[PDB]
């Protein structure tokens, strides 16, 4: 229910993305895609 | 997807928006119905407080929700 972000930012997180909120999804993303 | 924000006075807006629209920009849309400058509007949801730099989808707002306005 309540996908809180795993990072600790203290917003909610989309359930369709990685369980994580639309500002932390890009920055995680661009690591991830880049390793 | 429409979601509706209702006043105290009673009265419900209802919006035409989208999931990635920021609430800076549905504030804009609020002073396009109603006339309220956008920096006098605070936005509620889930019991929290909306971020002008935040969006919809930043709180899971869906089709048929409903938030409310303190002035
Ligand atoms: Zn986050």
């Amino acid at each position: 229910g309540p996908m809180l972000c795993s990072t600790g930012c203290g917003f909610y997180g989309n359930p369709r993305t990685n369980g994580m909120c639309s500002v932390c999804y890009k920055e995680h993303l661009q690591r991830q895609q880049n390793s | 997807m429409q979601i509706f924000v209702k006043t105290l006075t009673g009265k419900t807006i209802t919006l035409e928006v989208e999931s990635s629209d920021t609430i800076d920009n549905v504030k804009s849309k609020i002073q396009d119905k109603e006339g309220i400058p956008p920096d006098q509007q605070r936005l509620i949801f889930a019991g929290k407080q909306l971020e002008d730099g935040r969006t919809l989808s930043d709180y899971n707002i869906q089709k048929e929700s409903t938030l409310h306005l303190v002035l």
